[PDB]
């Protein structure tokens, strides 16, 4: 299962 | 036996073209179990491992989704980290990112990581305890500060600590016939003299999984590594691993190097002299 | 559609009470939970989003995940009646539920229900009965003649003296109708002319 | 810009046998950046139908890919692997051994 | 700049008509996406951008097409319009997909009806009823109540205008205009709304009241072969002045 | 009948000399009764009205400090639209707030109002309801999204709904000589020909409070705009104000036209010819 | 009297 | 930015008696930005002696000012108002008129 | 007529009922109040603001305004223990009263109340008199003789066991006063 | 974030003499305060910034100057110190004045002694009292007593030390150091705390307690040309060990 939050831009 | 989940993302710029190849993969130990490639024609998550086949329309729009986004969150950060490191649109650059978490044989949480590399080296990693993050250059710093104002380690510790760890033990089970069977090396020697004055003795280890291992040399039993190759474990495409380890010796002393070798397979630690 | 599951109203709370809004859904492996608040013939609006098991307070506002019992949930402590609106609960900012209607039907002390005949401003030929001033329990039946039309309830909160009234209009094609709208409440100065 | 150069194996999936189809394997690994071309050789010829593994990274942000097809091992045929990455001036030619 | 915008705000159209609703945000945003809600039901996911020239399909795809040139814009466009798209439609982006903390800005709406006859479509009939005596006497208040009646489109604003200034305080209006006729389809609508103010505010005949009702109907392009008024977006209000009765 | 009470403040930044120029002022209807300006010698609030100046030590400290502190308020908003917008410290900008009440006959609470301008653009202004926010810019947003943070609206709802009537009707009674007059406008007209063939006549009214009016010329009793000129109703400084209206007329035609006012100080409205 | 709440920083 | 140039209007308090002390009444109104200069004009020469009113704001958040000194008006002597705005590349002059 | 007038106890309650707080403001325009709570020799902490006619809940503080009338209260709905601490009342963060000290008084389940005499480590002859395990009911006398030094009552929770006592030692500068002094309640064990 | 700091935290005084309190921010906070606290009496104003540079009086300002430049400190200076200033001094900070929300954190405050002989500062004696048998029989539990006396100023912390250990649990200290001679306005003071354990603690003779109590005296700094010992700040305990007699 993927993460489908923690993951934004930089 | 331990286990991990883990998803690898692989972002790199083709100037001239506003368009990165991204490729991601997902890990379940050392068995593949899907992967996303931009160049691909479906532009879907595609199964690698049979028993993911077994999730529905629900899993996998989801994780294209999910993937898809992952690979816009890299276009970007791709233009972003040009200004802050001020670097040539002509260069053709790198991220990589990967998380997971790990599991004891009790199948409980054990560890979690998020971790981010431009070109190859560190860039911001989070810390153990999934609290802080590490930032070497400045570049990161104002990564850290923006990603403290959308709580982002709050928000990976909810996904690591509790959703990562809750699809591994899905995982686990629903695939058990695959991921929790271990797979123990066929193991030998070969004798090829390079002279009459030395001997190459070879310690082989094939067909294992999972690819952790341990090849080492004894010398009267003493670990020896002073005249020791020891190759790195390689796989072989039907999802077992090997890997060979070899000392030269004296002629005449080929009874006194003793090879061990150490794997989950293993009830005991093998023992190989010469035949 | 199963997506996401909400109570689907319309839910009725008194002034000063909790409301409590229910959603479950079927994508389990969600991980990101929105709830989201329209009024009506306005926008939806984020109010609350929970990634995490538990409760998260802001201010008047809680919400809850159970990702065991694919359950998300919203407390409104002491609602005010201008809470009242549609409640739309919603994962990973993708799927919506239909949303829960709720109506917080204000505290009214002191009640004077009463059915007064308005007349135009222009042409007074035309008037319609207008029934006001009852209390939030006083509930309305829509209209069982087809010529005659009839409004819902709706609250006025007058700052003018810091007082709410419940109002509801009915009107008809002709003078065939002279406030016979019968469905509820026992005091009404309801005078002839 | 940290540049790492391949690391190349060359290897059969099972123990050759002579006369018996089996399955030739060259792994690159501890390599970046990511784009690197990998050839297997026949004799020097380039070796029509080739599948590789998908992009994956070691713990040290090294990249690796398994390139492989299937061949039928023989006494005197000689084969090897063409690999070609941008730390490399010439392409690296490694030649299979079985025993390595 | 101002979250995310759509146009138009409001739309007739006749079965069977190209149409393209626009969308834009200058805030960066990658994840954009487009709803539809009818009364009664909710929100319908149609498409949805994670990023520029990325565009997938939602829930309820089919008579819709959507484009995705450019971060900033995410049009929608409906080819061969059809009543069963008679709705509103909303029209939202987030900075970030994958996580949560980024807000999902929403749209004004476009409020979109699709009619097979487009003779449908009429102006409202305005009416302000002034206070009852029996009412300014048992209650010492004064409740104004008005009455938009005869419209189709099922959209119109509707705000108290005393002495020409715009009033938001003892007011109430239907929270959706009613159906005259619920049973026929294609039925005219009609909308009531209610000012009350203190008994003497009304007794003072130099206090003046206006409700007024915001039409959004055919366009001055539009053509138009019928014998009545021309039913363009328009406003429609009627008076009342206050009195010493 | 019918009354205001409104407060204005406004802050300009001048650069390479120190802090803003601040400079707030409190109406009750078309009057004036304080003032604060950051150049001013005292750094008080002072009275412009008479009947504001029967309040004792405890009104006077805490406008004082209310209205120093919407000052370095202001002082801080233009540090930080700078950062928002990206713009000079070169340069001069502005912030205004005006904020207040109004109310019937009757003297309760009809309407209340919070609005903001950077530059002489609206910013953020509060909706009639006084719960919502209309933001312009994402400059705007960031405070939207802060100031919901604080509950402001519900705050402001506090003070408008609740003490700004309050403290309107202490004046106005207080203050009833002052504020509750209504002084009617002196009119007459004047006759100058600015040719041999065509004619100036002008509608005069002086010496009025308040400063609302209405000036209407008819041609046969309808409402001519066509030839018609009408000033912007001015002060005097006695505080009373002034205003006229003109129409421009076929000589042999004076009589036709006649002039319309409209006041609170009249009982009925006024109709004037030539003679 | 003058606002002394709902006056913040923008 | 906004930039809206002003209006001025020159009147006198009471009607214009010659040789009864008055009031010249300077009236800007409608500009932004805040910072104008205004000088009431005796023949051209500017008058020394001269009060303001305060800086206040209308709907649209364009400023006003009444600039006044007391006068006595005389047959023949003229009298004006010099605004200077950064709105206007040369001054605006306006010339009182008894009867506007 | 100071500022900020407030209710001046010491206030007492026993555990699990509602304590009410009083506090009246002398300036007219004020339209802030705050509620803080400090506990002996610490600072002041924020609890509770209310800025508007009527009541504020929040958990078990609820907070009341009138502007009317110039009068301000606060709800402890439940007391606990951890209650017990000075209460400060404030107009616009600015004047604050004097403080209601609440003492939120234990629920001795069954006392034992005894006067045991304690003698001091390397000495003789200074000794203090211990007035212990009495119930909140029975409150502490003053001294009466100025050369006799008398301490508040104060409360001990042993979370070893689950077992609240009330204390409250008593000295002399000589031994010519020995334990027939504070000004017993109940019953009085040696 | 630090929140608000203040320094000393305790500081005896000769009357007429230079003293200035420190205050802190690790904060944007306009707004900040200083208020003084009379055991009796509680929080009165002495002066406040509503911003840099900017400094108004309280109610009660006289003795006490304090201003600051700097948004981050507010200082407070005592120019000639005076009995009539001895007392417990908190800074307080909030981000914003004219509004409510926004919390007003206080410090950790300075608690001031001023003393017109520095002759009056004297240290505790020390002294722990052992259990009753009576109470171990009557109840089958121990109460130690510990009673600090003959001490000035009343600025002292006093814990308990059962094997070495630190411990909060059944122990009790006097809300406020009572006063040995309450009509002399300079008199010396007097603390008591008590320690309860199980009976079988206090009945093993290798459990070992000590009652500690640091003073808050003079500085190495400070002039001393007395006979007796210098009543520098100092640590006073008094030892007491378990018995099965």
């Amino acid at each position: 299962e993927a993460a489908g939050i923690g993951i934004l831009t930089v | 036996g331990s286990h991990s989940m883990r998803y690898f993302f692989t972002s790199v710029s083709r100037p001239g073209r506003g368009e990165p190849r991204f490729i991601a993969v997902g890990y379940v130990d050392d068995t593949q179990f899907v992967r996303f490639d931009s160049d691909a024609a479906s532009q879907r998550m595609e199964p690698r491992a049979p028993w993911i086949e077994q999730e529905g329309p629900e899993y996998w729009d989801g994780e294209t989704r999910k993937v898809k986004a992952h690979s816009q969150t890299h276009r970007v950060d791709l233009g972003t980290l040009r200004g802050y490191y001020n670097q040539s649109e002509a260069g053709s650059h790198t991220v990589q990112r990967m998380y997971g978490c790990d599991v004891g044989s009790d199948w409980r949480f054990l560890r979690g990581y998020h971790q981010y590399a431009y070109d190859g080296k560190d860039y911001i990693a989070l810390k153990e305890d999934l609290r802080s993050w590490t930032a070497a250059d400045m570049a990161a710093q104002t990564t850290k500060h923006k990603w403290e104002a959308a709580h982002v380690a709050e928000q990976l510790r909810a996904y690591l600590e509790g959703t990562c760890v809750e699809w591994l033990r899905r995982y686990l089970e629903n695939g058990k016939e695959t991921l929790q069977r271990t797979d123990a090396p066929k193991t030998h020697m070969t004798h090829h003299a390079v002279s009459d004055h030395e001997a190459t003795l070879r310690c082989w280890a094939l067909s294992f999984y999972p690819a952790e291992i341990t090849l080492t040399w004894q010398r009267d039993g003493e670990d020896q590594t002073q005249d020791t190759e020891l190759v790195e474990t390689r796989p072989a495409g039907d999802g077992t691993f090997q890997k060979w380890a070899a000392v030269v010796v004296p002629s005449g002393q080929e009874q006194r190097y003793t090879c061990h070798v150490q794997h989950e397979g293993l009830p005991k630690p093998l023992t190989l002299r010469w035949e | 559609q199963k997506e996401v599951e909400q109570n689907s109203g319309p839910l009725s709370v008194p002034e000063g009470a909790i409301a409590s809004l229910n959603c479950t859904y079927s994508d389990r492996g969600s991980q990101s939970f929105f709830w989201y608040r329209q009024y009506s013939g306005k926008s939806p609006e984020l109010i609350m989003s929970i990634y995490s098991n538990g409760d998260k307070e802001d201010g008047r506002f809680t919400a809850q995940l159970n990702k065991a019992s694919q359950y998300v949930s919203l407390l409104i402590r002491d609602s005010q009646p201008s809470d009242s609106a549609t409640y739309l609960c919603a994962v990973q900012k993708l799927v919506f539920g239909t949303g829960t209607r709720l109506l917080v039907s204000p505290n009214i002390q002191n009640p004077d229900p009463a059915v007064y005949q308005l007349r135009d401003s222009k042409s007074s030929d035309k008037s319609v009965c207008l029934f006001t001033d009852f209390d939030s329990q006083t509930n309305v039946s829509q209209s069982k003649d087809s010529d005659v039309y009839i409004t819902d309830k709706c609250v006025l909160d007058m700052r003018s003296m810091d007082f709410k009234s419940n109002s509801a209009v009915a009107w008809s094609n002709k003078s065939d109708f002279a406030c016979a709208n019968a469905f509820n409440n026992s005091i009404i100065p309801e005078d002839t002319f | 810009m940290i540049q790492r150069t391949p690391k190349i194996q060359v290897y059969s999936r099972h123990p050759a046998e002579n006369g018996k189809s089996n399955f030739l394997n060259c792994y690159v690994s501890g390599f970046h950046p990511s784009d690197i071309e990998v050839d297997l050789l026949k004799n020097g010829e380039r070796i029509e139908k080739v599948e590789h593994s998908d992009l994956s990274f070691s713990k040290d942000w090294s990249f690796y890919l398994l390139y492989y097809t299937e061949f039928t091992p023989t006494e005197k045929d000689e084969y090897a692997c063409r690999v070609n990455h941008v730390t490399l001036s010439q392409p690296k030619i490694v030649k299979w051994d079985r025993d390595m | 700049n101002a979250g995310v915008t759509q146009t138009p705000k409001f739309q007739v159209l006749k079965t069977g008509q190209s149409m393209t609703l626009q969308c834009a945000q200058d805030m960066n945003h990658e994840y954009m996406s487009w709803y539809r809600q009818d009364p009664g039901m909710g929100l319908r996911l149609i498409h949805y951008s994670v990023g520029a020239g990325i565009t997938d399909q939602g829930e309820v795809p089919n008579g819709y097409n959507v484009s995705r040139s450019t971060t900033e814009d995410f049009p929608l466009r409906l080819l061969s319009a059809a009543p069963s798209q008679t709705s509103v439609y909303f029209c939202a982006s987030s900075y970030s997909f994958t996580e949560a903390t980024y807000e999902q800005y929403f749209g004004p709406g476009t409020r979109l009806t699709v009619t097979e006859d487009l003779k449908n479509v009429f102006p409202p009939e305005v009416a302000v009823f002034e206070p009852s005596e029996a009412e300014i006497s048992h209650t010492q208040k004064a409740t104004l109540v008005c009455l938009a009646t005869g419209f189709y489109p099922d959209h119109v604003e509707l705000s108290w205008w005393v002495n020409g200034k715009e009033v938001h305080s003892g007011v109430c209006t239907d929270p959706q205009p009613l159906k005259e006729q619920p049973a026929l389809n294609d039925s005219r609508y009609a909308l009531s709304s209610r000012l009350r103010v203190s008994a003497t505010f009304w007794q003072d005949p130099r206090n003046h009241f206006r409700c007024q009702v915001q039409f959004y109907g055919l366009s001055e392009n539009d053509e138009w072969t019928q014998d009545r008024a021309k039913p363009v977006t328009q406003i429609v209000s009627a008076e009342a002045w206050g009195r010493a009765d």
